[PDB]
């Protein structure tokens, strides 16, 4: 009577929510305060972080 | 395919009750479901004595 179409499934499931990276940034004020730049002037500035 | 047999019986056979037991290799095609499906088989006692 009954002819089966054998075939049977299995399934599943992949997430892919975020991108690698976050750049997360603190702009700088090189002038900055308590502290002085020239016209003409020479030095250097660092900002850590 | 060959559906005929000729099963003979002796004197002394018949002397201690002739029992046919029935032995069976089968392999159902594939993916067949059946319920109850029936063999009929036709005893003829064709000679005597
Ligand atoms: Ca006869």
């Amino acid at each position: 009577s009954v002819t089966s179409d054998r075939t049977y499934y299995g399934y599943g499931d992949v997430s892919v929510k975020n991108e690698p990276v976050n750049v997360v940034v603190s702009p700088f004020s090189f002038p900055g305060a308590n502290a002085s730049l020239s016209s003409g002037g020479q030095g250097v500035f660092k900002k850590p972080d | 395919q060959h559906g005929k047999a000729w099963i003979t019986l002796d004197a002394e056979e018949l002397r201690e009750g002739a029992v046919l037991g029935a032995v069976m290799y089968y392999e159902v095609k594939e993916g067949v479901l059946a319920s109850r499906l029936p063999l009929v088989f036709k005893v003829r006692v064709v000679e005597t004595g």
